């Protein structure tokens, strides 16, 4: 243990799994313990533990990870992307910090925020282990960069703890005491987020997971599917008309509503119909017609599919003489008539 | 995941104690209890509250409270802990194996726990349902310094220490976690810091 | 408003700009313009030929005055120069702006005057040539709307958006503008008109002090030196009337917090300390130090930001760091006397150090090496200044000592070691000037207060072992370098050791206990400590503690009974003698005879109703005896009488229980120091049963055995 010399470049000194306590100064060590060390030797370095920080521990660099990174890390440009790793170590310590939130939360129940936290806090290592990654595009990055902090102070909220600014470049540039009232402006911009975002969650949380499908009381429209299709065959004509109307009634964020139809007989799928492109509605009437020609003779079995898209499957409908609940009505009202154009009421 | 949860299994101390004195606080904080055999204008109601000195149990005959417990020097005070012998469970209960009037429910099986004493007389008590029921059980082995039988136990535990595995697989991300325990080289014998220490 | 990006590049046109010629004499259509707003003047046509600009086409010259007039005054103006008729067709422009804007119009000047104010500023930014012009006819904008009383919020906005732009060619533009700006801020401190442009005036000064700032837009030192000289005090005054904490005060904090940062100690110092006569520049002082603690005590934030309020703590420290320079070097000494202003000094000092202690250093186990890292541990320096201006006050302090051990045991009690080890020796500096003053007295008064405040301060929970240790050596070692007087400060020191060690005890029990017979135990103790030591208010202070104690456990004997340990000290005379017999739940004159007769009365009900009756009766007769002889209330003694005949025909008539003797043995060593092997005779309750009471007696402690 001789041969000990100052050095910065161990920042991140890292385990492997259980460390032994062949030294009186050891114990399991766990997965992840930085050590803060302050000498150097060839192939083992002692240095400060995080879990006790006034403690040496001597640790073989067969076990430590070979890390020249700093806290800062684009000195070394170990930033994988510049104006981001300050993101991940402060998520690092935010982690920390949800040590002892998780550590004190069981002496006392408040179970339901911790119900939601244990999804949230899954979400928020979910993320970090994406971007671990630095395979994203940087729209993503910003994205990600904006939601990280919002959980940040989302959980300093709750928890009675301080706040954060400069959501932008980690968090640093702003909270670096560089002027006084662009910190007073941006102080009121996060804690004017901590007011939206408290009412909000308020009212979500518990008047709009239970104002719905569950309570019989008024709401807005949300996920009772409602669709309206209008269609028709001619006999001598051989033609098939079929109106996506509208379909109103959404849930939640209802991104970019399009629709959908095949022409199907069999397995395969013959024809397929293209229709235009419009941005997040509730209530979206394209009313679009494209025509697929199929006769009389083998009108008596097809595929007549349809299908809301949003990016997830809001549902599927399938009308056709194997039909269910709701479509076998349809089906009878367009086979009785060929010559006008029904409008039909149905969910999926 | 094998060196992972060999440390996760190697790591007993602070987890289970720390539920134990979470399961002390649930035994203070107090609840209404049940009785045994009530049916001619008896009572149901009671409490068996813990000190928070976590040593003794006031309990006894008490009201129908809506609200709950009622803070007070109950009919019974004391409940020595320094001599139980145990508190046994199933159908090893002296009160339901009655064969008189006082004969029990069969529905009511999974709410039997038995704190005997006295080694004559038997103080018996009655849970709602499962959950709970598994609580007081936690809590009286917690009373004895052995293991916890609790489905909510098992629950916790479970997501508790994959939890804390997982908040320590931080530092080591992006990097391969050998499972060989890595050589111990050659070391100087001398203490000579050359960097001076603190 | 919905398609925003590429259509609306044309509404910007670079397309338009750089596609097309823009190569005409456009400046023919700049005096036409000039005629359409101002000879148009009408109802009608002039509402629609003003309003539906509201800087488009001048938005278009935005781009034209260098694709149109620079490239129209280089290609073929370059040698007929023209560069300077503008200036006056656009001061034409203004000057029919002074006449009809101001004179003539008188019913659109509601809408006009808001209207074309908002112009300029708008198409004034690229326009950069020529700035010593834009210098004239700016301050002449300033000339022509000195504006009737309306405060419409509008020449504000316009000076916002001057004050913007056009600041990165800030040297010429920055002091000729600056003045009308301070004018009408000055307007705006006080006039019976502030309500209208609060809003106004903190966008105003924000947007201003922020621009200001920037690091390499623009120089701005001296204009800076001039900003303090015609401000502070009027921002100061600004919350003087915006006093209220109801209103944005915290905008205008900001404000005022960014100003007083910017400026240094080479800027502070010159002049705004060097005002005026030295009694309207006390008056000054007093409302920047009392409105700084009337801050900072009940703080303006929501206490959950962290990073601005240690800001503000910071810039405040600047702040008070600077004007407490220069009370050093011009009310000290050299100033002739009245300096009792440090007083308010000092209080904002210790009112500022006493929170971000380690409760929240500590919340997170980093959390204080984030505050020590980036701002650093504030409370050290504000304590090092304390202490070098306590070394500093000199000779009159004597003036100063009784009024200030108070707060002083506020700092010496933080928790951070070296704080604390700094702090501690300013006690012997007052026992120092008291010796100095020992003529007369000794430092009996300095101790006096030392002792109340301590007590309450560290029943309130903040000292420790460490704390007592520390105090203890401190004490000692500066008490050993002085004369015999300090032999009785090393002695006075031992009596403050064992008060903290008692009060620690007492302190630690209390809450780690909860059994109301040891916080019992141990404030009769602590009573019995003061009753040896003899300071009789807080005696009574805790006196009424226990008091409170048995009350709430309706021990109606032992309440009264301690009562009458009160009631015992007074006397039956006329005059007042000792002022310190007041409670603190009700304090005013009564003279001793009207304390004692409330003290008997609730004696006599508290025996009462305790089932004591010998004891209610042997004092009914004092009261009666002093009443009849003294003071001859024979409705009192009527009453009295009656309740004492009560008295008698309860002893006799019915019948009471025994009390249960018992006499517990704590043996063994496991026992604290109190109740270590010595036999306590707990008198019982009316037929208590030896199992109940050794069953409590379990429940008093761990390991209930026999």
């Amino acid at each position: 243990m001789a041969r000990w010399i100052p050095t910065k470049r161990q920042k991140y000194g890292v385990a492997i799994y259980n460390y032994n306590a062949s030294q009186d100064v050891e114990l399991s060590l766990q997965i992840g313990d930085t050590v803060h060390i302050l000498e150097m030797y060839e192939g083992w370095y002692r240095g400060y533990t995080l879990q006790n920080k006034s403690k040496k521990g001597i640790f073989p660099e067969t076990y430590i990870h070979l890390k020249e990174a700093t806290v800062e890390d684009l000195g070394q440009h170990e930033t994988v992307i510049p104006g981001e790793l300050p993101l991940v170590q402060e998520l690092t310590s935010t982690l920390r910090e949800w040590a002892v939130i998780w550590r004190k939360l069981y002496v006392n129940n408040k179970l339901t925020l911790f119900r939601q936290l244990q999804q949230m806090t899954y979400s928020l290592i979910e993320w970090r282990s994406q971007i671990l990654s630095g395979t994203l595009p940087k729209d993503e990055l910003a994205e990600l960069k904006k939601k990280v902090t919002a959980k940040i102070d989302h959980g300093n909220r709750m928890l009675g703890l301080d706040l954060v600014v400069r959501d932008d470049n980690g968090n640093i540039l702003d909270p670096d005491e560089t002027s006084t009232i662009a910190l007073f402006k941006a102080h009121e911009v996060a804690s004017k987020r901590i007011e939206e975002k408290i009412q909000e969650e308020k009212s979500i949380l518990q008047n709009l997971d239970l104002r719905g499908q569950s309570i019989f009381s008024t709401i807005h429209t949300y996920g009772l599917y409602v669709n309206f299709k209008n269609f028709v065959c001619n006999i001598g004509e051989d033609a098939e008309l079929f109106m996506a109307l509208y379909d109103p009634d959404q849930s939640t964020f209802i991104s970019e509503n399009y629709l959908i139809r095949w022409g199907s007989n069999g397995m395969p799928k013959e024809i397929e119909k293209l229709n235009n492109l419009q941005a997040v509605f509730t209530d979206l009437s394209s009313m679009d017609l494209i025509r697929p020609r199929v006769s009389l003779v083998c009108q008596i079995v097809r595929v007549g599919h349809m299908e809301l898209k949003e990016g997830k499957k809001h549902t599927c409908g399938l009308r056709r003489p194997f039909g269910v609940a709701v479509m076998d009505i349809t089906d009878i009202i367009h086979g009785k008539v060929d010559d006008e154009e029904k409008q039909h009421f149905i969910p999926f | 995941s094998r060196p992972i949860l060999e440390l996760k299994e190697k790591i007993q101390p602070e987890i289970l104690e720390l539920i134990k004195q979470q399961r002390l606080n649930r035994l203070v904080e107090g609840t209404c209890f049940r009785k045994l055999n009530a049916r001619r204008r008896q009572d149901k109601f009671w409490y068996c509250r813990l000190s928070p000195n976590h040593k003794v149990l006031h309990y006894g005959d008490l009201e129908e409270s809506p609200q709950g417990e009622v803070p007070h020097d109950s009919l019974q005070d004391k409940l020595p802990v320094a001599d139980i012998k145990a508190v046994v469970t199933g159908k090893d209960c002296p009160h339901m194996k009655e064969k008189g009037a006082l004969k029990q429910n069969k529905e009511v099986l999974e709410l039997a726990f038995s704190i005997l004493y006295d080694s004559n007389c038997q103080l018996n008590f009655i849970a709602p349902d499962k959950h709970e029921y598994c609580i007081w059980t936690d809590g009286l082995n917690a009373l004895l310094g052995k293991d916890m039988m609790s489905d909510l136990t098992r629950n916790d535990l479970d997501t508790l220490l994959s939890m804390e595995i997982k908040l320590r697989l931080l530092d080591l991300e992006n990097i391969q976690i050998p499972d060989a325990p890595p050589p111990i080289p050659k070391e100087p014998s001398n203490y000579d810091f050359v960097y001076d220490c603190n | 408003s919905l398609i925003g990006d590429i259509k609306f590049q044309h509404f910007n046109p670079v397309l338009e700009t750089y596609i097309y010629k823009h190569f005409s004499a456009t400046l023919a259509y700049v005096k036409l313009s000039k005629v359409l707003n101002f000879y148009v003047a009408n109802a009608d046509d002039s509402s629609k030929t003003e309003l539906l600009f509201a800087a488009l086409k001048a938005l278009k010259y935005l781009f034209r005055f260098i694709i149109q007039s620079r490239v129209l005054y280089l290609r073929f103006y370059g040698q007929s120069k023209d560069g300077d008729e503008f200036n006056n067709s656009i001061r034409q422009l203004f000057l029919a702006f002074n006449m009809l804007m101001d004179r003539p119009l008188e019913e659109a000047v509601k809408i006009k005057g808001a209207a074309l104010k908002y112009l300029p500023s708008i198409i004034n930014d690229v326009k950069l040539v020529f700035d010593p012009v834009e210098l004239s006819v700016l301050f002449c904008k300033f000339i022509q709307s000195i504006p009737d009383n309306q405060l419409v919020r509008q020449k504000l906005n316009c000076m916002t958006k001057i004050v913007e732009s056009t600041l990165f060619r800030q040297s010429e533009c920055r002091e000729v503008l600056l003045p009308l700006l301070t004018d009408q801020l000055s307007g705006q401190l006080d006039d019976n008109s502030n309500k209208p442009d609060h809003e106004a005036s903190s966008q105003l000064l924000s947007n201003i002090l922020e621009v200001l700032d920037r690091k390499d837009v623009g120089a701005t030192a001296v204009h800076i030196q001039l900003i303090m000289e015609r401000l502070l005090r009027r921002i100061n005054r600004t919350v003087i009337g915006m006093n209220r904490q109801s209103p944005h005060i915290g905008s205008f904090v900001a404000c005022m917090i960014a100003l007083l940062q910017q400026m240094d100690d080479s800027h502070y110092s010159h002049y705004i300390s060097t005002f005026k006569t030295r009694q309207d520049i006390i008056d000054f002082l007093m409302e920047t130090f009392i409105m700084f603690k009337d801050l900072i005590g009940k703080n303006v934030y929501a206490k959950d930001w962290m990073v601005m309020n240690m800001t503000q703590n910071r810039v405040f420290l600047r702040a008070i760091n600077q004007f407490a320079e220069v009370l050093t070097r011009f009310f000290m000494d050299q100033a002739s006397f009245e300096l009792q202003l440090w007083n308010n000094y000092f209080h904002l000092a210790v009112a500022f150090l006493t929170h971000e202690s380690l409760q929240l250093e500590t919340f997170s186990q980093a959390k204080r090496n984030k505050i020590v890292k980036k701002y650093g541990d504030m409370r050290k320096e504000i304590g090092f200044r304390i202490r070098d201006m306590w070394y500093n006050l000199g000779p009159h302090k004597i003036k100063f000592i009784p009024s200030m051990v108070g707060p002083i045991l506020e700092v010496t009690l933080t928790p951070e070691v070296e704080l604390r080890k700094a702090t501690i020796p300013i006690f012997f500096d007052m026992m120092q000037c008291e010796f100095n003053f020992s003529g007369n007295g000794n430092f009996h008064m300095f101790e006096n207060e030392l002792i109340t405040k301590l007590d309450q301060e560290v029943e309130g929970g903040r000292g420790d072992e460490q704390y007592k240790v520390l105090l203890e050596k401190l004490l000692l070692e500066h008490c050993r370098k002085h004369k015999y007087l300090s032999s009785s400060g090393e002695v006075f020191a031992l009596l403050v050791s064992s008060l903290l060690e008692n009060l620690l005890d007492y302190r630690t029990i209390i809450m780690q206990d909860e059994s109301k017979e040891n916080r019992m135990s141990c404030t009769v103790n602590v009573l019995n400590f003061y009753k040896e030591k003899k300071r009789e208010d807080i005696y009574i202070r805790y006196l009424y503690k226990l008091r409170d104690l048995h009350r709430d456990c309706e021990n109606y004997t032992e309440a009264a009974y301690t009562l009458l340990l009160h009631a015992e000290l007074l006397q039956w005379s006329d005059k007042p003698c000792v002022p310190h017999l007041l409670q603190r739940d009700s304090y005013y004159v009564y003279t001793q005879q009207e304390l004692k007769e409330k003290l008997y009365q609730e004696i006599i009900s508290y025996f009462d109703k305790g089932k004591m009756w010998e004891k209610a009766i042997k004092l009914s007769k004092e009261l009666a005896e002093t009443y009849e002889s003294k003071v001859f209330d024979y409705e009192g003694l009527g009453n009295l009488l009656k309740k004492r005949a009560s008295f008698y025909e309860n002893i006799i008539k019915a019948m009471r229980p025994q009390p249960e003797y018992f006499a517990v043995g704590y043996y063994g060593q496991g026992f604290p120091s109190f109740l270590r092997n010595k036999i306590f005779i707990y008198r019982g309750k009316e037929y208590e049963r030896r199992e109940d009471f050794s069953l409590r007696l379990l429940t008093q402690f761990p390991n209930a055995e026999k």
